[PDB]
């Protein structure tokens, strides 16, 4: 069964850092573009970052460019997101998504991130 | 869930081996390799491309497109 | 069994990397990657494709296709 | 050498459920698109469901979309079909097929599903 | 040996991922994936293809061909 | 080097059966379409059967369809031909070939098949 | 940074399996295999290509380009 | 060294998956797979190809080649 | 988690030699074209050399042709640059880059080479 | 780094045989088409034989067709040339080359083969 297991979330103070991890199983991970999408409360879903099969070719949304860095470990079937210098505008539920993140059926149950004082 | 329907304004091969297309003033990108030759063909021939996505307003890329030829 | 014989109405690349073509008002899809450029070039050039499949209802999967030029 | 062995059929009551399993051998299963096709008595063959090599992309016939769900265990070289809320129309011999299921050469000796 | 010389009558993608072409009333198939786009372009453009094979009977497989324009 | 070693031929009575096997070495067998070609003395070479890498997609000549079965064991680098219900017309020298037959450079040193009776 | 904007004057397949294109009198090469048919078709159709690279001197490597049809 | 400059007379896919082209009455072959679609397009469109090789005799192998449109 | 670690730089007298080494990790190195780029102070970036996967096909900028030689050990997942007969015009920061080096995101934290 | 080491040459009488060996290193041998080229004294370089990766697809110059046989051992990173029934016109320096032999930089230092009485 295809499964995506996000972890690494929680409560961080503004300016702080967090490292999200998503452990993929039940499909050949190396065959898929992987991305991270966040869903802020009250707002719609926001695509945040993407990475090609290969882990060399990354994409970032303008809102996180420079603060976030996506990586993949095809040997360990895991996807990561390094979130540095966190603004409150990033308090959202972060989903690890198979593909470009255009389909919510291919997301895992998100990891909660809350940047507050 | 039709994102954009129209002729391809321009296409762009990206450094991350993705492919962007500007259809109906909005830019869309795809990680699919097979779509690259299909899209420029469509661009060159003047085809009617329909970009479909569930999450159309996230900045997420598409992977579903319908191609129709032009009429006169 | 010959399911459909005709000019490609439209083609569609699917989210699951398959490829649909509507020929003679019936839609058929294929998992074959090699067929993708062949079918697009057929639709563009105005070829008369013959979809052969054991399953002939619209929405069925196919793999065998014959290409003939316009006349 | 290639072998497909369907199982999990039987007589179910309408609204009931069944889980068909097809055990593949004689070819590297993980490398092929797999699909399920049904052949109702008196009717022609009907394609039911399909799944990609990658293991994430699924396709379903309009007639069964929402009730059926295809899966694969590449570790166990098995293909499954979860048939929930069964209608009498679904009464047929189910074949497990290599590819899109467009040529009978690539189907197993199907399992019988009877809904009454 | 030159089996057939002529314009491609029709092409056909087979269930076994091979590709058949009927040239000069005789059908020939190839397992080469590289040839699929080359043969389709030859069929479409109206090129005169020369099928070369040791087995020249119709239905025989081939791999070597020559493409010439009209 | 590349080597194809056909075996399994012999003298068979009409209606009888034979299993040709060709043992490939010197190349990664699993990466090539394989086929069987026969050539009867007096006649030219006849393509008989073909198999895609993987062993799911098999092709047969009209004259052999139904009686012959091509298979491959990529684990054992062997190609097989199950010839059932043979005719005297099936008499020939059977070559195992890399690809679709076609180029004699790609065949092996064949295995003789001889379908005959007391007539 | 946009290095060159213009019609492809010529293309060249190199011994190292790279592909050079001279656009606006400046030559640029790419290691991307997928770009080979795309640049081939852009050259043939007379498309106005925009080569984008951090290294803009002639002979530099590139991997991002935009294709627009002619007027 | 420029071996041949001219329009492709004919192309040929070989049994060893190589590809021959006769340009300016001299035949040259290449083991490069990416050159196969590039060469026939060039042949079909009527492009003037420039074959560059250290071995220039007819039948020699080659890899580098330049494509220019007809005009 | 992509990492490129350049080393082998330093202060060299004109005519001298240096061997830069870039140790790649976090991606399958053997699958990528690799190149070296230099950024002279005040000037823009300059592509210097490139090498295909497989390691036979090298490219050099005209300014460095004959003096520099790119190599790769797909076994030690390292990229090298042999800089011989160094001119003051080569005083830059040498970045090791994945691909053709046309995008700064594809470079490591460069090593310093000073020829005076 | 890239190295090609030809061996197996020498003085042979007409009609005789020789087996040239070229030991490749410093590049992934298995990924390249390999060929043999000879350079006769006074004449230009002559391509002789070629083999695709994998070792199924061989090509021969018309001048050697039927007498010479190219092979490769990708496990031993070696390329071979079986020269049977040697004519004096075979007297040349034999280079082992990466690719189709159209680039002199990617040839070895040659092995001498002299056929005389």
């Amino acid at each position: 069964q295809v499964q995506l297991q996000e972890s690494g979330g929680g409560l961080v103070q503004p300016g702080g850092s967090l490292r999200l991890s998503c452990a993929a199983s039940g499909f050949t991970f190396s065959s898929y573009y992987m991305s991270w999408v966040r869903q802020a409360p009250g707002k719609g879903p926001e695509w945040v970052s993407g990475i090609n099969t290969g882990g060399v070719g990354t994409r970032y949304a303008d809102s996180v460019k420079g603060r976030f860095t996506i990586s993949r470990d095809n040997a360990k079937n895991t996807l990561y997101l390094q979130m540095n210098s966190l603004k409150p505008e990033d308090t959202a539920l972060y989903y690890c998504a198979i593909g470009e993140g255009g389909n919510r059926n291919y997301w895992g149950q998100g990891t909660q991130v809350t940047v507050s004082s | 869930a039709d994102c954009a329907k129209g002729k391809i304004e321009f296409s762009k091969y990206n450094e991350d081996d993705t492919f962007t297309v500007k259809v109906d003033g909005k830019e869309y990108w795809t990680s699919r390799w097979n779509l690259q030759p299909l899209l420029q063909s469509a661009q060159l021939t003047g085809m009617t491309v329909t970009i479909k996505s569930s999450t159309c307003e996230s900045g997420s890329g598409f992977a579903e497109v319908q191609f129709n030829n032009d009429l006169e």
